[PDB]
């Protein structure tokens, strides 16, 4: 059958292609995708993402060369145009969820190799995500899951001079502040806070950023979405999400993060919590605010 | 020592 | 009771299937429960794992094609109470504080997190964590020396007892680590 046959096609075809020497790796994966792509759209959903990993693969297999291979960097360069091909392909067959997250991971292998010119192809990869998440979905739990892949990916990079991370740093949070429900932009900007704080640029000798007042202008924002959310049961219980994320932030020793914050959340949460209905989803916020003063006892 | 251990 | 943990095999994306001491390993009617932390990515590899053991949970990963699966899970075996997410919507991924901040949130006394494919198995505030890693070994961009890795658990009344099985070379090694619920 057309879909699983091609699945456990290229997954032999990957298994079998370890025995290349990483020069005629790249050779094969070539006409492999010449080959698997007269498939077709439907088909190639499950061919050319493969291919695509191992291009990822390869351009690491280089890097352990370097010092034998001093055409190591150029050859890194050809791969990830191979994959940026390759998952253009993808997109052409009207696809946007799984392109967009293999552009996530080329742009995380890019910044971890470190060849030559590697600075441009993360960005190429993470901006060209950006472009399938704003042309291609919409659709309010798919747009939060997608989102919250690319902040997570960001935030791992530290590859990005600093000229390069204020764009996409105020274009993740531009992003997630504009979701299509309320409930799902107190989130995903509240998870925007660690991209000001535990994102790296290459400004700061691989130092973390710890901008605290901007940790703060993600959380405040975060409560203003919260009261004027839509159900008392989401208010609330996105009023007790925020409160954790204070409280990360206040034990990895942020300035800005006070007690007397706190106190003010703990309190409004007092007020509104009985103000629920007895079901099993405010059973499981009322424990879930009784972790929470709990860890802080 | 683990249950499986073959 | 004893149960199997695993997760991100990436096949086909990233891998084909297990290494061959695994799959030899992993066979019907010896274990009990199966607790996946997802990218598996396809039905092959579910109806594999729905041939090891009648109860199988399984969450969604950031590249499994299935949205059936949810994104987190509590279930209890036994007298522990065990949260499962995949990890990717954990950030900063892998991060300790973000972990516990999780387990609060679930209030589980073990909570399963897999998108590091690094294997953890370990206690903080008197409550249990593991990570499988990728049993397949498969490729991350973040960690370039992958170790196959699964995880047993064996749980009896009010004590764990996780192995941890790892392919080092051609071999499968196995360390073993106790927790107790206080």
């Amino acid at each position: 059958e057309d879909f699983a046959d091609e699945q456990s096609l290229v997954g032999r075809f990957i298994h079998l292609l370890r025995s290349e020497d990483p020069d005629q790796q790249y050779l094969i994966l070539n006409t492999a995708r010449k080959h698997f792509g007269a498939g077709g759209n439907q088909r190639i959903r499950f061919t050319l993402p493969p291919l695509v990993f191992a291009a990822y693969q390869l351009a690491f297999r280089y890097k352990e060369n370097s010092k034998v291979d001093d055409k190591w960097e150029k050859k890194c360069q050809k791969i990830f145009s191979f994959a940026h091909q390759t998952i253009s392909a993808l997109i052409k067959a009207e696809l946007a969820e799984l392109p967009l997250r293999l552009f996530l991971q080329g742009a995380l292998a890019a910044g971890e190799i470190g060849f030559e010119n590697h600075e441009t192809v993360a960005y190429e990869f993470m901006s060209q995500a950006f472009s399938l998440y704003e042309d291609e979905i919409s659709d309010s739990k798919a747009q939060l899951a997608a989102i919250t892949l690319i902040i997570g990916t960001f935030e791992r990079m530290k590859c990005f001079s600093e000229e390069n991370h204020e764009p996409l740093r105020t274009q993740c949070a531009l992003a997630a502040s504009k979701l299509l429900k309320k409930p799902d932009q107190g989130r995903a900007v509240s998870t925007c806070a660690h991209l000001f704080w535990s994102g790296r640029n290459t400004d700061k000798n691989g130092e973390e950023l710890h901008g605290g007042k901007r940790v703060m202008e993600c959380l405040k924002k975060a409560l203003k979405i919260a009261n004027q959310c839509m159900d008392p049961s989401l208010q609330v219980q996105l009023f007790i999400e925020i409160l954790n994320r204070y409280i990360y932030f206040y034990e990895k020793e942020n300035d800005a993060v006070t007690i007397q914050v706190l106190n003010q959340l703990i309190q409004k949460i007092r007020e509104d919590l009985p103000n629920l209905e007895s079901s099993e989803e405010t059973e499981q916020i009322n424990k879930h605010f009784h972790n929470t003063l709990e860890h802080l006892r | 020592d683990d249950p499986l251990n073959a | 009771m004893l149960v199997l943990v695993l997760g991100d095999l990436h096949i086909p994306h990233r891998c084909n299937s297990l290494p061959a001491k695994f799959k030899k390993l992993l066979v019907p009617g010896k274990i009990q429960h199966i607790l996946c932390t997802g990218n598996l990515c396809t039905k092959e590899s579910y109806d594999y794992l729905k041939t090891l053991a009648g109860d199988v949970h399984i969450v969604r990963g950031d590249f499994d094609e299935n949205l059936n699966y949810p994104e987190q899970k509590v279930v209890t075996v036994g007298q522990f109470k065990i949260g499962l997410i995949h990890g990717h919507q954990v950030i900063p991924w892998g991060d300790m504080a973000s972990l516990a901040l999780l387990q609060r949130q679930f209030d589980v006394d073990i909570l399963i997190s897999g998108h590091t494919h690094k294997f953890e198995a370990f206690e903080h505030e008197n409550k249990f964590y593991i990570n499988p890693g990728s049993a397949t070994g498969a490729y991350n961009a973040l960690e370039t020396n992958i170790i196959p890795s699964f995880v047993l658990m064996d749980i009896q009344a009010s004590t764990v007892v996780t192995y941890v099985y790892q392919l080092i070379g051609d071999d499968v090694k196995v360390e073993r680590i106790e927790y107790k619920k206080p």
